[PDB]
């Protein structure tokens, strides 16, 4: 219903990744994708199997995080909306899933080891934890960090008017989950950065203390 | 100059050769009564694509139309005729094995004597054709349609009153000179004091009026060519005779009192070259009219150019080695 | 004056000039030649020769595959030069023109060294010699360009002129550094047989601290000469050479060099070197002894290295306006009067006389390609030195050379695009030279023809745009591609050609019952109005765009307008009458009485023109069974609409 | 980073990357080119020179090394890879040729050839006239081509004949062609239309047509988004860029100006397709970043497309480009090629 197994001959996707971009993105109303984000939002707190997708693909969560990050979140500001509130009703139910996936993940040294799995006669690396994927996407100058910090700017930029506006309570929640994500990074950052130093994995990551001082591409100050 | 070579398999003397406007095709004609078309490949080769009989006499020229009229050829003959040919896609009939896809659309027959030369007109006039013949006349024909190339109206008979050997249209697309044609003569008589004559279409009388006659060309003429016009306020004219000649023809501006008559020219000889030590049998210009070529009984094609002072000299000799 | 030698003689193989006449014609880069011989067998058993045709390409170099690098890079540099500002002050502009000169030199060098490796890689010694010959031509070009740069572009003053002329020799007389490797790579450098020759040649190039280092290998090996070799080497360190970072006068250099000469000659009077004749020769060479310098002629590979040696050791304060006399006097002494100078010597002498026009003239005789002379003359107008004087035909000398070179790029299948830009900077004759070439580009594809049309449309060459569009419309008409034929005649804006393509579509319809295109006729837009017959084609498709798609009185008045026009073909008037039958016999009167009379007037000028001629053949009858049936149904339906119309129209004159 | 230009003494009409092995971690190492407007045209295979190294004797080995060539017949109008050793090309002769690389030899050869794939006809005899084949698209084992004859052909890399032909799919030239789905293609023409064809249908007529409104802009190139079968991009005779959703009427969704001329190729990035690239007869080459898919926003003054000229100057015409991972290549009428290993630095 999300296509995790994309076939090399197949020129169109199947499931909600089509229905979001060919049906909801024609109605300018988004009930199917919000109900899918709400389905994942329960299914993280009742947990996910570590072997999820094994034998059909590499095991783990990141194919669902790719849809929520790269097909929902990074496109929530480039879609049009019949409900001027639903731009924020979509942001609430995706940042809730990311918040839960970073709340309950605690870093471990095997997150920094590339575990291999046999798949139909070839040896392939597993999908890293969704909280490790979230840490790596917040400890870099990512489009996800652009969209987080330019949501904190956009939030104050509505609130400093003191006015009522459509969907206001969902923007205040979407800011709350955005702050709580960055705070969960800072509360786990040192452990993630030292397990990277012991494991000697060939990644690069920067402290969120310092990425928060990056030049905001809107205002062109360090004003995050 | 770098040479490639081709066996031409004409079964008697070849009389003429002419390029298409793009230099992608060429035509040749012979005393064997044939014309041949040869085409240049997308590999740099040349291949014979049509080789057919055109006439009943020896063929004395072959010439192409400009390609805004498509793919059309003309040929003149000792049988007193000229013929017009069109290249057709898909007509070529196995019911009549060994005929060409170059089809004869018409034959012109009105000359009383051998048709010595044939030239298509500058395209701005229309689809027009000139021929000349040893009755001492030039004849000019017009096609009223570009597709029905069977139908040609004879619009002008032009009286030289000496035999005609060659003709040249003036290559002026500039609407500040009226239509012009120059004519050479093979006449060996000592009585005719000039062997080149020049005619102008005069709008005020609607016929080719005789504007000028080159009273320094006492000697028989075998070929004649106007130089392509790089914007010049004056024309340049090459002539093949006992020697090579290059004339200038600069229009005298009419006063606002000389109505109805033709123009007149300030005429010079800029060059006369004996250097062939023999008669001259063709004169043709490069595309910009800056270099002349001419051939003779010395077995040399000789090249001629202006220097920076308009002093014309020989610049190259293309000649056979016989090895 | 110009062209006072023999006119360049090409030999043609097989062709028997010894009595045989010739015919010829001109194409874009090739001239045809054909011979008048045909060998009608006087009884000998041999094969009879057919006549032969010859294709004679312009000689000039443009087809050498490596030189296409030189032509594209020097088009980039030429367009970098035609985009320099004239107000750029005579220090910024002179530095920038010296860069443009050194850019052009870099391309000659980078084509020559590529061609040198290709000459080494040549698996046939014939091909290796053909590349090696062109390497020598590129070397001669960069030798002449390095001199013309020093004299006319950088314009070296007295003092620095000798530094410029020393590295002018050094950048081309590269023999010395190769010989340095052989001598230095040996187990005993001071015992390689060429060691003393190399020590002398380094002194003849003024490379005095390199010559000191070679003399050190005699001093390390030979403790008997070493003391005297070090006096020579220390004189090779006291020589006053000009230093570009150093705030001295020419008179200071002059007075110091006069002391150095008065000290070198002093060591010759006390006979200091008369124990080694090689060191005695080096002292005479370093004193400017014109006899000892000519004893070194087998170590001076050319007269201009002898000249620069003679300036280094006999006149270090030489000026441009002294220089001619030393150049001639060094050519005199090097050739001795039993040899004539070569074409390169005549060019280099004229450069030392500073006659830019004699240099341009002899370069136009010694170099097979206008490429050199055109780019050099262009750069010397950017220095404002020239026959920017008008010629007898209006254009200037820079333009006259660019026109022959641009015509030389149009003589090649690819390079004609560069040839367009080389015509746009030619103000008197460039445009007309372009307008005579541009229609003759082979139009193999519509895509190639779009590039040529774009070039003509940019430059407002509007009758050539009409020509090329009619050549494309006629490509399409001979191939029956009616959509390209109509679209190209619309770009040509020729109403007779637009009518003629409509007089294919309207027959192609009758030859099928349908058109070979519909979308092309529907999307005519404003271009429908290019003729009456194209307007009729668009409007008969528009009638056929109400028959599945709309109504009736709109369609009927359109049908009558199509019929009564001078535009409907009369072989189709029986059809347009038949097309009225479903509109005439309607319960609503759709044509008026007045309109029904014009429909009958058209049926009458169809029917009243059948000839009354008799009896042959039988198979003709069975469409006259049908024609009479067509005509009677038309009489009956037109009379029925007329009666219904008169009753409807006359009652609206009566209430 | 900086871009490594090379003169090759032939105009380059087409360039293409060699397809990478599925599940490899290589950059694009090898490309193919085709040439036009010579006395002799060619198809050539090249490696990207290695700017990372010098050895003891100081030689610059960082040139784009020629691996091997083969001579062509006509101009190389269009070019595509078919697998990791085979290539297909069109021609001004109307010929279509499949070639094969030989890694064990460093040579090219013909593999199969359709010498009469495109041709114009005439009244009653098979004396056909040459029609330039203009575009080629592959769907291994299957191949499709277009031309001046307005013909569509379907060919196969196991079969010698045409599998299907459709003469006069237009009365004008067809310029380019792409697959929407395996039996379902889209073509572009001299009128300013996109015509859609389904090889399942037993008629020859189009399954759907799209156009501009009335005034004719010929459409020279076409591509279709790697993750969206319904999203199409086309390039005009004017230098406009048109984005279409083929399911939502007859018109483009988004209309942008890209050049001051004829736009010769348009491509979506094969892994990053919210990025686009274009080349033209205006002498320029551009990258476009837009990260609903941003190409389908009807207001590009709200939603972004941020736009970069990749060439530091304007040359003679840029006929072609290809982009694979971080690598990009283009080909020009300046008898030259331009390459980078890195587009994101």
């Amino acid at each position: 219903i999300l296509q995790t197994v994309r076939i090399p001959s197949q020129r169109q996707a199947i499931g909600i990744e089509v229905e979001l971009n060919e049906i909801e993105s024609r109605c300018e109303e988004y009930p199917l994708t919000r109900a899918f984000c709400q389905l994942i939002s329960t299914l993280v707190e009742s947990s996910f199997p570590s072997n999820l997708g094994a034998g059909l693909r590499p095991p783990g969560f990141d194919p669902y995080l790719q849809f929520l990050r790269d097909s929902v979140f990074l496109r929530f500001r480039t879609r049009a909306y019949r409900r001027a509130a639903e731009k924020w009703e979509v942001a609430e139910v995706v940042l809730e899933v990311f918040y839960k996936l970073l709340r309950d993940y605690e870093p471990q040294l095997e997150d920094f080891v590339d575990q291999f799995v046999e798949l139909q006669g070839e040896e392939i690396i597993a999908y890293k934890p969704p909280g490790f994927s979230l840490m790596y996407h917040l400890l870099n100058e990512s489009p996800m960090l652009e969209l987080a910090l330019s949501l904190l700017e956009e939030g104050v930029k509505q609130l400093d008017t003191y006015a009522p506006f459509p969907g206001k309570k969902h923007l205040e929640k979407a800011v709350q989950h955005c702050l709580a994500l960055l705070n969960l990074t800072l509360q786990k950052e040192n452990l993630f950065m030292d397990l990277l130093r012991e494991s000697q994995l060939a990644l690069i990551v920067c402290p969120l203390e310092q990425l928060l001082q990056g030049i905001n591409p809107r205002t062109k100050k360090a004003d995050n | 100059f770098v040479a490639r070579s081709i066996a031409a398999d004409h079964k008697d003397l070849i009389h003429d050769v002419s390029f298409d406007f793009h230099g992608r095709r060429m035509a040749t004609c012979s005393s064997d009564q044939s014309v041949k078309v040869w085409d240049k490949s997308e590999s740099g080769d040349w291949h014979c694509t049509a080789s057919w009989k055109t006439h009943s006499g020896s063929v004395w020229r072959v010439t192409w139309a400009h390609p805004e009229f498509g793919q059309v050829l003309a040929s003149c003959s000792f049988d007193r005729t000229a013929a017009v040919w069109e290249e057709i896609v898909g007509e070529s009939n196995d019911k009549l094995r060994g005929q060409s896809h170059w089809v004869k659309r018409t034959t012109l027959v009105d000359s009383r004597t051998s048709v010595t030369d044939v030239k298509f007109a500058p395209k701005h006039m229309g689809l027009m054709l000139a021929t000349c013949s040893a009755d001492g006349i030039v004849r000019i024909y017009e096609a009223p349609d570009v597709m029905n190339l069977s139908q040609w109206s004879l619009q002008h008979e032009i009286s030289c009153k000496l035999s005609c050997s060659c003709i040249s249209w003036n290559p002026s697309s500039s609407r500040a000179h009226s239509p012009m044609i120059a004519v050479g003569s093979d006449d060996s008589s000592p009585n005719a004091m000039a062997k080149v004559q020049i005619f102008e279409y005069n709008e005020n009388t609607r016929k080719y009026a005789k504007a000028e006659t080159l009273m320094t060309v006492t000697d028989p003429v075998h070929d004649i060519a106007f130089a392509p016009n790089l914007g010049r306020s004056f024309h340049i004219l090459a002539i093949a005779t006992k020697d090579v000649r290059i004339f200038t023809l600069k229009p005298v501006r009419k006063e606002l009192t000389s109505s109805g008559g033709p123009t007149k020219f300030e005429i010079h000889i800029v060059a006369q070259f004996d250097n062939h030590n023999s008669q001259v049998w063709r004169v043709s210009w490069n595309i910009t009219g800056t270099v002349l070529a001419s051939s003779g009984d010395d077995g040399c094609v000789r090249l001629w150019k202006a220097n920076y002072m308009d002093n014309w000299k020989c610049t190259g000799i293309l000649k056979g080695n016989g090895s | 004056e110009e062209l006072d030698g023999e006119p360049t003689v090409t030999l043609i193989p097989g062709v028997n000039s010894k009595k045989n006449q010739m015919y010829f014609d001109w194409g874009p880069g090739e001239m045809l030649v054909c011979e008048t011989s045909f060998n009608k067998k006087e009884k000998s058993e041999m094969v009879p020769s057919c006549p032969f045709i010859y294709i004679i390409r312009k000689d000039v170099d443009v087809y050498s595959q490596i030189l296409r690098k030189l032509f594209n890079e020097s088009h980039g540099i030429f367009l970098g030069l035609q985009r320099i500002d004239e107000e750029l002050t005579g220090k910024s502009r002179k530095s920038q023109l010296v860069r443009v000169s050194k850019n052009y030199r870099s391309v000659i060098r980078a084509c020559m060294e590529e061609m040198h490796q290709v000459a080494i890689a040549a698996k046939d010694p014939a091909n290796g010699r053909q590349f090696s010959s062109q390497v020598s031509i590129l070397s001669a070009m960069e030798l002449i360009w390095n001199l013309c740069e020093i004299l006319f572009i950088e314009v070296a003053p007295a003092g620095p002129l000798l530094l410029h002329l020393l590295d002018w020799v050094r950048l081309h007389v590269c023999e010395v550094d190769s010989l340095s490797a052989d001598v230095l790579g040996s187990e005993n450098p001071s015992k390689h047989d060429s060691f003393w020759n190399l020590v002398t040649i380094l002194v003849l190039q003024g490379r005095l601290d390199e010559a000191r280092q070679m003399l050190s290998k005699e001093a390390d090996a030979s403790p008997a000469s070493a003391g005297i070799c070090r006096i020579m080497g220390d004189l090779m360190r006291t020589m006053p050479i000009l230093s570009p970072g150093n705030t001295q006068t020419l008179t200071e250099l002059e007075l110091k060099w006069q002391h150095w000469h008065e000290e070198c000659e002093r060591y010759l009077q006390d006979s200091t070197f008369a124990t080694s004749p090689h060191l005695e020769s080096l002292l005479k060479i370093m004193l400017g002894d014109e006899a000892a310098l000519l004893e070194q002629k087998e170590l001076l590979s050319n007269w201009y290295h002898f000249l620069v040696t003679r300036l280094l050791y006999s006149n270090p304060t030489v000026k441009p306006i002294d220089l001619h006399y030393y150049a001639q006097s060094s050519l005199d002494l090097f050739l001795g009067g039993e040899s004539s100078p070569e074409p390169l010597d005549n060019i280099l002498l004229a450069a030392f006389e500073f006659d830019i026009h004699q240099v341009i003239k002899e370069c136009s005789i010694a170099l097979s390609n206008w490429w050199f002379v055109a780019h050099l003359t262009d750069l010397l107008d950017h220095c404002k030195l020239l026959q920017s004087h008008n010629l007898y035909f209006g254009s200037n000398m820079r333009e006259f050379l660019l026109l022959e070179y641009a015509s030389g790029l149009f003589a090649h299948p690819s390079l004609w695009q560069l040839g367009v830009d080389y015509f746009d900077y030619c103000p008197e004759l460039g445009r007309v030279s372009l307008e005579l070439h541009i229609e003759r580009i082979p139009l193999n594809t519509e895509q190639k023809a779009l590039k040529v049309l774009r070039i003509c449309e940019q430059r407002q060459m509007t009758e050539q745009v009409r020509s090329i569009c009619k050549i494309l419309a006629m490509k399409a008409v001979r191939n029956n591609r009616l959509g390209s034929a109509l679209s190209w005649s619309i770009r040509a804006k020729d109403a007779a050609f637009a009518t003629l393509v409509s007089d294919r579509f309207l027959r192609d319809y009758c030859e099928r019952g349908c058109f070979s295109d519909l979308d092309l006729i529907d999307n005519l837009g404003p271009a429908m109005m290019l003729s009456d017959r194209l307007t009729f084609l668009g409007k008969y498709r528009e009638f056929h765009r109400m028959y599945g798609e709309k109504r009736f009185a709109d369609a009927a008045s359109l049908l009558l307008s199509l019929m009564t026009s001078r535009i409907a073909p009369r072989s189709f008037w029986m059809t347009l009458l038949t097309d009225a039958l479903p509109l005439l016999e309607q319960k609503q009167v759709i044509f008026s009485a007045e309109q029904t009379y014009e429909l009958m007037r058209c049926l009458e000028d169809l029917t009243s023109r059948r000839p009354v001629h008799g009896e042959s053949d039988t198979e003709q009858l069975q469409d006259d069974d049908i024609e009479t049936t067509k005509v009677e149904m038309l009489r009956l339906s037109l009379a029925r609409n007329l009666a219904r119309a008169i009753i409807r129209e006359g009652s609206l004159e009566g209430s | 980073e900086e871009i490594y230009a090379k003169f090759v003494s032939q105009k380059i009409s087409k360039t293409r990357w060699r397809p990478l092995p599925p599940g490899s971690l290589q950059t694009a190492e090898t490309f193919a080119t085709g040439s036009w407007d010579n006395e002799e045209n060619y198809i050539s295979l090249w490696s990207i020179g290695d700017f990372g190294n010098l050895d003891s004797d100081g030689g610059f080995e960082g040139d784009h090394q020629l691996l091997c060539d083969i001579r062509h017949h006509g101009d190389v109008m269009d070019l595509q890879f078919f697998d990791q050793e085979r290539i297909v090309a069109a021609s001004s002769t109307g010929c279509v040729t499949v070639f094969l690389h030989h890694p064990n030899n460093q040579t090219l050869s013909v593999n199969q050839q359709w010498t009469t794939a495109h041709y114009h006809t005439g009244p009653g005899s098979p004396s056909y006239s040459s029609a330039p084949c203009t575009g080629v698209v592959c769907n291994n084992p299957e191949i499709v081509t277009v031309g001046e004859d307005g013909r569509i052909n379907l060919f196969r890399a196991d079969h010698k004949e045409a599998v299907r032909t459709i003469d006069n799919a237009d009365s004008s030239t067809l310029h380019a062609v792409t697959f929407l789905r395996t039996p379902e293609i889209l073509t572009v023409n001299s009128i300013g239309q996109l015509k859609i064809w389904d090889f399942r249908q037993q008629g020859n007529e189009p399954s759907q047509i799209l156009s501009l409104t009335g005034d004719r802009v010929p459409l020279h190139c076409v591509d279709r988004h790697p993750n969206q079968q319904h999203v199409v991009a086309t390039g005009g005779q004017d230098g406009m860029l048109s984005i279409w959703d083929v399911r939502q009427g007859t018109m483009p969704v988004s209309l942008l100006k890209a050049h001051e001329a004829e736009m010769w190729e348009v491509h979506f990035h094969p892994s990053n397709p919210e990025h686009l690239f274009t080349c033209s007869e205006d002498g320029s080459l551009w990258h476009w970043d837009a990260s609903i898919s941003s190409w389908l926003s009807t207001d590009p003054a709200k939603d972004r497309i941020e736009i970069t000229s990749l060439l530091p100057s304007r040359s003679l015409s840029v006929n072609t480009l290809d982009v694979l991972g971080p690598c990009l290549v283009c080909g020009t009428d300046a008898e030259a090629i331009y390459v980078t290993r890195h587009l994101f630095s």
